[PDB]
RNA sequence: UAUGCGCAUAACGCCACAGAG
DNA sequence: CTAGAGTTGTCTAATTCAG
DNA sequence: CTGAATTAGACAATGCTCTGTGGCTCTAG
């Protein structure tokens, strides 16, 4: 839904790298490179990351107030 | 299972049919019938049988 | 490949550059055409059966005539139209239109309008018409009367709908219900089979004989069936209204047409000319009718209508001839609408019967897919309606007979035609269906099953929710029967029933699901230029001479009409024209059309002829024709004649004429979900089919405007980074259903043996399948609180301290609110009285408010009265929860084991699952090594692999892949790395395989599996325990375990379980005369002292200690007056 | 019989679907 | 305005045949 | 002029425990 906040195996703080890792990869980076530029070396961190789907912004289409 | 076992062979009833056809419903007429009789080691009996 | 070909869009390999890419999100211009095809065999009938087929059915309807005191009076349906979905009139509302939201969040029905144009006519002149409101009719969701046609997404999603929303659903009291497709005989063919319990239905019928399924424009159906008597005579089985008819075969062929019987003898000797038997058998059945003084067509109808007159409830002024052709109508062939093509239909019946019981072609086999097709939601439905329309016509007659009876003052029919708002309203007949599944019919409607029909399209996730729109279900009476057969896997089902999608017990190969190519024919065509076609080629006619020996001809048909016959040397070229002209599109033949030559071998095989199907509901699917190089789509009987091939390399010139699109398309849309799923043993990939269906995943988007009753969401779903591109093809990342998780296959903890799991206390506490389930409770204050005056409100009495900061001031509780146990959940307050009435939350797990929506009725006039509150219950992943991998490994979690204690890799890593290696020898899932090879690579490298079957052959292996790719990101080529234990400080001797694996987590749940019962309700009738956990029963203690307990030798072990705590009751008994029932207790003057009723005397009562049941038995003895007398000594 | 505080409220079957082992 | 496509496998009722 | 074996029909059985939801239980005359 949301990126969480810590990698689920090991608890690095990855919450803070999603806008940073959609503009990385909007300025035409590579995803292994994108990943590399954020300093996600363990594969467990890796994934969190590359397999993230973003339902939140899917699930704000229907925002009630639409004022 | 339905082991055809070739010609020259013979099949019985299997597994649990066989085991109701003993015990549930002890008939008179079973489904493969079988006698088995070993024959004598005369040659005369070999020659006859 | 080909241009405009549906499958040419697949793509090559998944991509996962969607989630991230700036257009996500913002809702697409045109909704995804891989999904809305899924349900298209539902949409299109419907849209058939509401538009067309309803035009067809209400001029299939004959003019209803009966008697009034002096005049007939005739009654015809001239036009009949079903209406979206509208407010009702009286309405104050700035929109008239209904959308599936309200319907689906008030829980109503998504109902649609009928209405006729009923005309009238007394002495045969037509004096008016009537429009006419007849009731409302179920409407499908996004058909041509559903109000969410035609809508953009971003329309669908204003409208509280999904965006890519497809719907083959009605909406019946707020919930989607699916018509299953049904497997019904192939219709307009005979089917000659054997079957030995028609032997046990007349004098000396055979077990020979054929059957016939006839649909007259998708809203009649009729089943009638040949039999084979031992002296050559047929029978004609024909049944109307639920029952069954016998009539020799010479008094329908001799009705049917004018023909001579000299004539009518060489129609049926047509094929076997010298077969003397045949010719005699025949001659004798000519001579049955002679015999008995039917020398004309005109007597043989006049005595066919005298001997089904009553059965058959004609009015009592028509001639016997016309009640026979109404037989003929209703119950012979009924696909025809001409007598002489009745006539040549059932003679090649009865000549495939001869070939049949002559031992001299084969069975046609029920159970293959070849003699099969699908009973669609538009076919059922207008088969239902045309049946109430024909009810709702004898229900105005008995209006006008029962004002006959008692209204008789001979008020004259002048626009007198208000009565026929004293017929019957078809609203609760028609929703009866579509609510219970169950088919309350007086013809049966040609189905061989009476429930069943509907069943509930439940949205646990979206994997399931295809499902419903995918399964073709054989029948509930098979899963009654048992028997082996019908659950076969038959090669004859290669490409259109998939091999793995099934269920596993009793369902198991009746449940049976498309594959992902296979789609149902829908469209209908008007095929008049067919024949003359035909005949264009060799196909000569069917009254012209042959200008060869039958004996050397194919019989031609063509949907149930026999046009023809072919000379055998030509046959084989008329059936290329029409494959080259349907691939083509050439000549108006239809691209779904099955073009099968059923070649003459000589021998016992299939019957032979050139057989030609156009008719719907048939299963079809794409192969590419080699020959033109253009794309075909063949049918299941057209399949078994043909050699596709799969790959490029099994193409050999002279021999295979057709080959699939891609070599996976013999599976499912959700067994192509199964990743890598040839290295997996088979049961393996039924079990994961069955529970990735089960899976807590992420249903839908619109959780606030859903109403229905749990609803499981998984919190943080990832996209799996190793999945087959139909994973990619039909989007499957809107509603993704899983984890990857860091899996490690060791044996470590003690915990893991026997399909146990350990997960990482650390990776859970962490959002590692975190849940949730939105439990939705609908209260109603005028159906549950049913004591009087109709004047309940919700709200409470100001100033109660009963709600006093726990519910707010109209009675309901608060949107941000926690409910434990016994916490008040609602109040409502009599108005016409004043009382306040609070009821309590009565379940045992502590919710959290999410949303109330308060609902009114269909006007706008409602009071505030319906609620639907609806609750999250949290349910993060427990010791006891299931989770899967997607090749059919299930577990329980048996430990959450600390991170300090879990064994770290070289890397700095834990995994966050271990698995067990002794779930691979027996099971052989080799796919989840490769699984989690791949997905290992697939994190390194910032890649995403195809897991599709069969893209790995044994020379480029899967294995030594996914170790070259780990090879080139510095890892073991095996998979395995140096873990070190958590335990010890020291590096394990072995070389641990991990990997990443993408974990589901299925909705078994403990919370909902765990009971105890101390003590409690007991059954009124036996004061037993009840049954239940929500009721709060007992388990019981049944025979086998009583068994099983007298094998232990422990007596007073029964004693206790089976006695003390059920059921110990003291009885009273007449010691003499031995008797529960005879001791009675002395009307008061205390004393409290029995007497025997019998004996009179009080000396002789004493207790026994019985079960309550046995006195429960010996009283309903005692009411049959059997006497149980006790030796009580 | 259960809940709540001797008192107040609630006191079930039959089909059909779906599922677990 | 009150109302009613199984499969064995034993037991019994019908069903024909000379004394 | 009646006991005789035979054959068709009737009938009784077909694993165990457990969890849910939904419709109907007297609508038609
Ligand atoms: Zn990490
Ligand atoms: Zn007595």
């Amino acid at each position: 839904m949301i990126i969480p906040v810590r990698c689920f195996t090991c608890g690095k703080i990855v919450g803070n790298k999603w806008e940073a890792y959609l503009g990385l990869l909007q300025a035409e980076y590579t995803e292994g490179d994108a990943l590399d530029a954020l300093g996600l070396k363990r594969y467990c961190c890796r994934r969190m990351l590359l397999a993230h789907v973003d339902l939140i912004e899917k699930l704000l289409n229907y925002a009630p107030l639409e004022k | 299972t339905f082991h055809f076992a070739g010609r020259g062979e013979m099949n019985v009833t299997l597994g649990i049919p066989r085991l109701r056809e003993i015990l549930m419903v002890a008939s008179a007429n079973i489904k493969t019938p079988m006698m088995s009789v070993p024959v004598l080691n005369t040659k005369k009996a070999l020659k006859r049988v | 490949m080909d241009p405009g070909s549906r499958w040419r869009n697949l793509p090559s390999g998944p991509s996962l550059k969607h989630l991230t890419d700036p257009s996500y999100g913002i809702p697409r211009e045109q909704q995804k055409a891989a999904l809305q095809e899924l349900t298209r065999a539902h949409v299109e009938s419907f849209n058939y059966a509401v538009h067309e087929g309803l035009g067809l059915a209400v001029q299939a309807i004959p003019p209803f005539e009966f008697a009034f005191k002096d005049e007939r009076i005739s009654f015809t349906i001239l036009d009949a139209v079903i209406s979206p979905p509208t407010v009702p009139k009286g309405t104050i509302c700035k929109e008239a239109n209904v959308y599936p939201a309200e319907c689906r969040g008030r829980r109503s029905t998504y109902r649609g309008k009928l209405t006729a144009d009923i005309n009238w006519a007394v002495n045969g002149i037509s004096k008016g018409i009537i429009k006419q409101f007849l009731g409302y009719v179920p409407i499908m969701v996004k058909s041509k009367l559903c109000n969410l046609r035609n809508l953009p997404p971003q329309a669908l999603i204003e409208h509280h709908e999904e965006a890519e929303e497809m719907g083959g659903y009605f909406i019946i009291n707020g919930i989607e219900k699916v018509i299953r497709m049904l497997i019904m005989p192939r219709r307009n063919f005979p089917i000659a089979m054997i079957r030995p319990k028609w032997k046990t239905r007349g004098p000396g019928y055979t077990q020979y004989g054929v059957s016939m399924h006839c649909v007259r424009e998708e809203h009649s159906a009729v089943n009638m069936n040949l039999h084979y008597l031992e002296n050559g005579t047929v029978m004609l089985n024909f049944i109307y209204r639920k029952e069954l008819f016998f009539l020799p075969l010479g008094f329908a062929l001799k009705a049917l047409v004018s023909f001579s019987d000299y004539q009518i003898f060489q129609e049926l000797i047509k094929g076997k000319e010298d077969d003397s038997f045949l010719r005699n058998s025949v001659s004798q059945m000519l001579r049955i009718v002679m015999e008995e003084g039917c020398s004309t067509q005109k007597q043989v109808l006049n005595y066919l209508g005298e001997c089904f007159r009553v059965k058959l409830n004609v009015p009592d002024w028509y001639p016997n001839e016309q009640a026979a052709e109404f037989l003929f109508n209703q119950c012979i062939c009924i696909h025809l609408k001409s007598n002489t093509e009745k006539f040549y239909m059932l003679c090649l019946m009865t000549r495939k019967l001869f070939a049949l019981a002559k031992g001299e072609c084969m069975e046609d086999n029920p159970d293959s897919l070849v003699n099969q097709e699908v009973l669609t939601p538009g076919q059922l439905f207008l088969m239902f309606l045309k049946e109430k329309l024909e009810g709702w016509l004898v229900s105005i007659k008995i209006a006008f007979d029962k004002k006959a009876q008692k209204t008789s003052v001979s008020m004259n029919t002048d626009n007198l035609m208000r009565i026929f708002t004293m017929g019957i309203d078809l609203t609760k007949p028609f929703e009866y269906l579509f609510a219970t599944g169950n088919l309350r019919s007086k013809t049966g409607l040609g189905l061989l099953q009476d429930s069943g029909l509907c069943v509930v399209a439940d949205k646990l996730n979206f994997i399931r929710y295809l499902s419903h729109f995918r399964c073709v279900h054989r029948g509930a009476d098979f899963a009654k029967m048992r028997t082996t057969t019908v659950r076969r896997l038959l090669p004859e089902s290669w490409g259109f029933l998939c091999p793995v999608h099934t269920p596993d017990g009793e369902p198991c190969g009746l449940m049976n699901h498309l594959t992902a190519v296979c789609e149902v024919v829908t469209q209908f065509v008007y095929t008049a230029s067919i024949p003359a076609l035909l005949c264009n080629l060799g196909v000569t006619p069917i009254d012209g001479a042959p200008h060869r020996s039958y004996s050397e001809c194919y019989p031609v048909l063509l949907d149930g009409v026999m046009v023809g016959w072919v000379d055998k040397d030509l046959a084989p070229g008329i059936a290329d024209s029409l494959r080259h002209f349907k691939v083509l599109r050439e000549k108006r033949i239809p691209p779904w059309m099955e073009v099968v030559l059923i070649p003459m071998t000589g021998k016992p095989s299939l019957y032979p002829g050139l057989f030609l199907f156009t008719t719907p509901c048939r299963l079809v699917r794409p192969v590419q024709n080699l020959a033109l190089g253009k794309e075909e789509l063949i049918g299941t009987m057209e399949q078994i004649f043909m050699n596709v091939a799969i790959f490029e390399d099994e193409v050999f010139a002279g021999v295979t004429t057709h080959q699939e699109l891609f070599p996976h398309s013999l599976l499912s849309v959700i067994a192509n979900f199964i990743p890598f799923s040839d290295h997996n043993q088979s049961p393996r990939n039924m079990y994961q089919c069955q529970m990735g269906k089960q899976t807590m995943g992420f249903p839908l988007l619109t959780y606030q405007d859903r109403s229905d009753n749990k609803l499981y969401r998984l919190q943080t779903p990832q996209s799996p980074l190793v999945r087959p591109s139909m994973y990619d093809y039909y989007d499957m990342d809107n509603y993704p259903i899983g984890t990857n998780a860091i899996v490690a296959v060791i044996s470590y903890t003690g915990y893991d043996m026997e399909d146990a799991m350990i997960v990482n206390k650390a990776s859970w506490e962490r959002g590692f399948a975190h849940g949730s389930v939105y439990k939705s409770e609908f209260i109603d204050l005028s159906e549950k609180i049913k004591q009087g005056d109709s004047s309940l409100v919700f709200g409470i009495k100001p100033g109660d301290p009963r709600v006093l900061q726990k519910l707010d001031d109209d009675g309901l509780p608060f949107i941000g609110a926690k409910l434990q146990y016994g916490d008040p959940y609602y109040s409502y307050l009599n108005l016409n009285t004043g009382e306040s009435f609070v009821m309590y939350y009565k379940s045992k797990e502590n919710c959290v408010v999410d949303n109330i929506k308060v609902c009114s009725n269909d006007t706008g006039s409602g009071k505030f009265k319906c609620v639907c509150i609806t609750m999250r219950v949290p349910r993060n992943p427990t010791i006891g929860d299931k989770f899967a991998s997607r090749h059919g490994q299930k577990g329980i979690l048996s430990r959450l084991w600390p991170a300090e204690d879990m064994p770290f890799t070289e890397s700095g890593m834990v995994p966050d699952i271990l698995f067990n290696p002794h779930g691979f020898p027996s099971r052989m899932t080799i796919g989840m090594l490769i699984e989690s090879m791949a997905g290992k690579s697939a994190a390194l490298h910032g890649l995403c692999h195809d897991a599709t079957p069969f893209i790995f052959s044994e020379e480029n292996s899967a294995l030594e892949y996914f170790g070259e790719m780990l090879k080139a990101a510095g890892y073991n080529f095996y998979g395995t790395e140096r873990l070190y234990s958590g335990i010890s400080g020291l590096e394990l001797e072995a070389d641990i395989f991990i990997g990443v694996v993408y974990y589901q987590r299925l909705r078994h749940m403990v919370s909902d599996k765990f009971q105890v019962r101390t003590t409690g309700a007991r059954d009124r009738v036996t004061n037993q325990p009840i049954g239940g956990r929500n009721v709060q029963g007992g388990i019981r203690f049944g025979e086998m375990e009583r068994d099983a307990l007298l094998a232990h030798g422990t007596s007073f072990l029964l004693h206790d379980r089976l006695f003390n705590c059920s059921d110990r009751s003291v009885a009273h008994v007449c010691v003499k005369c031995g008797s529960l029932l005879s001791p009675l207790l002395e009307k008061p003057p205390r004393n409290r002292k029995y007497n025997c009723t019998l004996c009179s005397r009080s000396d002789t009562i004493d207790t026994v200690s019985v079960p309550y049941v046995f006195r429960y038995f010996v009283a309903e003895l005692a009411a049959m007056n059997i006497k149980v007398k006790l030796d009580v000594v």
